[PDB]
RNA sequence: AGGCUAAAUACCGGCACGAGACCGAUAGUCAACAAGUACCGUAAGGGAAAGUUGAAAAGAACUUUGAAGAGAGAGUUCAA
RNA sequence: CGGCUACCCACCCGACCCGUCUUGAAACACGGACCAAGGAGUCUAACACGUGCGCGAGUCGGGGGCUCGCACGAAAGCCGCCGUGGCGCAAUGAAGGUGAAGGCCGGCGCGCUCGCCGGCCGAGGUGGGAUCCCGAGGCCUCUCCAGUCCGCCGAGGGGCACCACCGGCCCGUCUCGCCCGCCGCGCCGGGGAGGUGGAGCACGAGCGCACGUGUUAGGACCCGAAAGAUGGUGAACUAUG
RNA sequence: UAUAGGGGCGAAAGACUAAUCGAACCAUCUAGUAGCUGGUUCCCUCCGAAGUUUCCCUCAGGAUAGCUGGCGCUCUCGCCC
RNA sequence: GUAAGAAGCCCGGCUCGCUGGCGUGGAGCCGGGGUGGAAUGCGAGUGCCUAGUGGGCCACUUUUGGUAAGCAGAACUGGC
């Protein structure tokens, strides 16, 4: 059958920078960049046009 | 003379359920509350006549908090009705409790802590007059039916959750819930 | 097939024996036990009928 | 049960529990939700506010699979894994933390609730709330983003 | 028509529905027919297993179910080519082939 | 078809059948309609009370207990 | 902008079968019986009522009254 | 001899003919000559409340599959890596989206209308609140001695549920200003203090089955129109060639 | 023998069209709808009204409030206050 | 219409970003002490669901239109 299997990843020691690795601000910045990707490109284009 | 509209007490004096064990518990606690002259026996006899709604299921964490209060070290917690397990707490004290129809998930969680539980007949055999006891009850108004009650969902201070077929947009939102369409409550 | 109160059933996966409400279903022994009658009230079997 | 219904005890009463002055006429007030805006406006505005009109913008061809995002709370974050994991973490043999993946249980977002145990955890989820993210780091845990 | 307080209802019984009502009084007979058909097919094809054609590993498309995996229709032509067996012989071997699926 | 227009006959009986009892008077009635500035000041005084209460009031309680 | 194909699906008509917490002759299909029959209207069409002797006819031989219908005796049946 | 009555008769008193529309019925208001049989609040779906049951932050196999062909079997039993799924466990915005823990103690930076740090339990406080606990005091053969023996209570304490208020947290808004971060230093993100709107949170109670009532859609308590549409039959009567 | 139903025919009465004509007959939709009449079946026990406010093309009706009943639930007496 | 107490009064101390000559005023909180506060009668509070009703009439008294009416229209109370 197609019974599901799952990777274990039992336990591990937390690294040093994991306390400040990710955050809610990371997802917020990712969403903001995905929303304002093309606008920044058009702004850079019209800025290089004036030069 | 005097009107006879309120002469008959509407309270019930006999359990509507046909459970044989509940009938025997009533027959025992009636004799106790009649003889021992204990107000605790009186109230625990009155709470056995109550229906399914008037006997709300008391959770486990609520009973933990009620027993953690000062003066409840060795006192026995008594819940007329079902006590249910709570998965939000992780550790539990001894918790020597007597209840009716304890849930199986809470059975092991209480028996692993070291405390022993007992039923109503064992409680009557141990302490007839109800000494060293704490009578607890679950949230009677915590039921969802009491959230649809009030004066009316139209008064500007309703907060009464009107009955709606499906919850979401364009379902009882436009005229009477915002100042843009008509009025605001 | 049904299991006991200690171990669940083997044939049925998530079934356990029903819970038992009154551990002692004999009212006579409970009412005649010394612990119950230790703190009882007087019988007071007087009728006190209507007096003319 | 016809023997338990009310119509049996109504035999002999001519009006059948409906009165002599106003008889039981076939839909005397209207059929269905008739006249929701007039001659029923009092009831419709007292018991169903907001029923008339449109509020929000329309979304053509909405799929309930896109907005599928179940939420899990911190008080339930330990009910997903087994019980022995919690005691093995509380034993504290070294600075190792158990990994609690909510995607296996079926939750995509973790929401914040208080009273966390003092054990460090490594959580893997697609979305995190700000309060939950600060509360898991105030105890010494770690948050891992997946996709 | 309305009462003191109650949920507003919109029953879809305004059409002439009583002349088209499907009662499932033949459900046990249908289940018995299906079971007898399964048994007869298995007895006729006894050396071959029931649901003979092997089905590949298939991930759910939508984001709601893309975390779990399920069965499918047939193996792709690329998978058949990497396996090294011909396309047309897999059908008589007992391997269901899905030419529309890509990798 | 002229009919009766408006009378208040047999109304006091209907009222007195159930009762015209006064509304429920309870302590801490409400804080609605009160001046918003006064309410803000009261909230500030309530939230800043425990800052200096638990020390000076405790000292004064110890002092009066020593007095009597 | 060309085509073929069984499967699970539906079936108040048709040919047979089984069953019923249904109806029991003003009920149940209109129709338990020579029922879509008698009958009605030019026609399209409308459309009924109507079961029970007795276990077995063993359906009352014979005498008398009456022209007969019918009746008095008698006779069969546990029972006319 | 005793006997009420479903037998008959007589006297005394009271006694208008039933059903419904109506403020008003015995009416010169309507229906009923009489008798026998039939005759009217049903069933389905959905909703709300209450009650009984089982389980319980879970609940439900009604949809399929399995065991052996079965009169009772169109039943019943089981699925366990069939819980897909429905309801509930999270709400708030039109939406992009966001999305609920308080309390005590000490210290520092101007303990500043002031943040952080360390330790603890961990869902705040007030006024009521069944019940429970402690409890001065006195209540049992001659006496100082006792554990049971007789046996209630002034006052005080922690306080179920629930009630009223204050404060706290979440989401959508308006005012005020300042701070922090950089997978990249921007009309990028995050945060505070105050006023309001929410069907919210502030140790959860729902699910499935049955019953009763009430509303509604189904012909829907029963009987009743003037009318509309579809498709066919009639100039053997009558009007006209 | 020809004209057949919103059609025919009419020296015109809206007369005739199979005893029916200011729109025939037959079957179906159709158990069409009715805020309008009539009826609505056994006993006992308990409680027991309103013809009033507001709104509606509302006035022979309905919604709302009020009157009523049922199910309860939370407490209080029962041993100088 | 209101009041005739313990949800009250006297005392001390804290908080305020409200106001401000003033430790001024006003609110909130804490702490210990003192219930017998007009008569009479009575057990109260509260939640849910809900049928019927939504044509009324009459009477003492006060009253509007009308000459008047067993006329039409109102207020309290009682009755059908
Ligand atoms: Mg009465
Ligand atoms: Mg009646
Ligand atoms: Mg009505
Ligand atoms: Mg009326
Ligand atoms: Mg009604
Ligand atoms: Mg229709
Ligand atoms: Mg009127
Ligand atoms: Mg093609
Ligand atoms: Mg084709
Ligand atoms: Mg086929
Ligand atoms: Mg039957
Ligand atoms: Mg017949
Ligand atoms: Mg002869
Ligand atoms: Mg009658
Ligand atoms: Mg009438
Ligand atoms: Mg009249
Ligand atoms: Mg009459
Ligand atoms: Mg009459
Ligand atoms: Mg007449
Ligand atoms: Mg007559
Ligand atoms: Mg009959
Ligand atoms: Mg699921
Ligand atoms: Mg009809
Ligand atoms: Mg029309
Ligand atoms: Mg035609
Ligand atoms: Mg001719
Ligand atoms: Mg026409
Ligand atoms: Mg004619
Ligand atoms: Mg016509
Ligand atoms: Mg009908
Ligand atoms: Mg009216
Ligand atoms: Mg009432
Ligand atoms: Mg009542
Ligand atoms: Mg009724
Ligand atoms: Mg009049
Ligand atoms: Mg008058």
């Amino acid at each position: 059958p197609i019974r599901n299997v799952y990777k274990k990843e039992k336990a591990r020691v937390i690294t040093e920078e994991e306390k400040n690795f990710k955050a809610f601000a990371s997802l917020r910045m990712a969403r903001a960049n995905a929303r304002l990707f093309g606008i920044r490109a058009k702004r850079a284009k019209e800025a290089a046009e004036q030069d | 003379d005097i009107r006879h509209n309120k002469d008959r007490k509407v309270r019930r004096k006999e359990p509507k359920s046909q459970d044989i064990y509940l009938r025997l518990l009533v027959k025992l606690y009636r004799f106790l509350a009649r003889r021992t002259n204990s107000t605790f026996n009186q109230v625990v006899l009155k709470r056995l006549f109550m229906s399914r709604t008037n006997r709300p299921p008391l959770s486990l964490s609520r009973m933990i908090r009620k027993m953690k209060l000062p003066g409840r070290e060795n006192k026995t917690a008594v819940v007329v009705g079902t006590v249910t397990d709570d998965v939000r707490i992780l550790e539990v004290p001894k918790l020597k409790v007597c209840a009716l129809r304890v849930s199986s998930r809470a059975r092991s969680r209480i028996l692993k802590a070291g405390g022993k539980i007992l039923t109503f007949d064992q409680l009557a055999l141990e302490s007839p007059k109800g000494r060293g006891t704490v009578l607890l009850s679950g949230p009677r108004k915590g039921r969802e039916v009491y959230r649809h009650f009030g004066k009316a969902p139209g008064t500007p201070h309703s907060h009464t959750k009107p009955y709606v077929r499906s919850k979401g947009r364009k379902f009882e939102r436009a005229r009477g819930r915002r100042a843009s369409r008509g009025y605001k409550n | 097939l049904y299991g006991t109160w200690r171990k669940a059933a083997s044939l049925k996966s998530n079934y356990n024996l029903p819970m038992h409400k009154m551990m002692n279903t004999d009212l006579s022994r409970i009412l005649k036990s010394p612990e119950i009658q230790r703190a009882l009230r007087a019988p007071r079997k007087k009728i006190h009928r209507r007096v003319l | 049960p016809s023997r338990l219904r009310k119509t049996r005890k109504l035999r002999g009463h001519v009006s059948h529990g409906h009165g002599r002055i106003g008889k039981h006429r076939k839909h005397p007030g209207g059929r269905g939700n008739a006249g929701g805006m007039h001659h029923h406006r009092i009831n419709f505005d007292k018991y169903h506010p907001g029923y008339f009109g449109k509020v929000g913008m329309r979304h053509y061809h909405l799929k309930r699979n896109q907005s599928f995002c179940p939420t899990v709370n911190l008080d339930k974050l330990w009910t997903l894994v087994s019980e022995q994991t919690r005691v093995n973490a509380a034993k504290n043999k070294t600075g190792v933390a158990p990994i609690i993946d909510v995607v296996r249980s079926g939750y995509y977002k973790v929401l914040g609730k208080g009273k966390l145990p003092k054990q460090p955890v490594i959580v893997k989820a697609k979305f995190f709330s700000r309060r939950a993210e600060e509360k898991i780091k105030g105890v010494g845990g770690a948050c891992v983003l997946v996709a | 028509a309305p009462s003191r307080n109650g949920m507003i209802l919109k029953p879809h019984f305004h059409k002439d529905w009583q002349q088209r009502v499907d009662t499932w009084f033949n459900q046990p007979a249908r289940k018995i027919r299906r079971r007898k058909a399964r048994q007869a097919k298995a007895r006729r094809i006894a050396p071959r297993p029931a649901s003979g054609p092997i089905r590949p590993i298939v991930r759910c498309p939508t984001v709601r179910y893309h975390t779990k995996v399920r069965a499918g229709r047939g193996f792709s032509l690329e998978e058949l080519r990497v396996a090294g067996i011909h396309k047309k012989v897999a059908r008589t071997i007992g391997i269901s082939v899905d030419p529309r699926r890509r990798n | 078809a002229k009919s009766k227009n408006h009378t208040t006959h047999n109304q006091s009986r209907k009222w007195h059948r159930n009762g015209i009892k006064k509304p429920r008077s309870q302590r801490y009635e409400s804080l609605k309609g009160v001046d918003p500035k006064f309410l803000r000041n009261m909230r500030f005084a309530k939230k800043h009370n425990k800052k200096g209460l638990k020390k000076m009031q405790a000292n004064n309680a110890k002092a009066v207990s020593a007095r009597a």
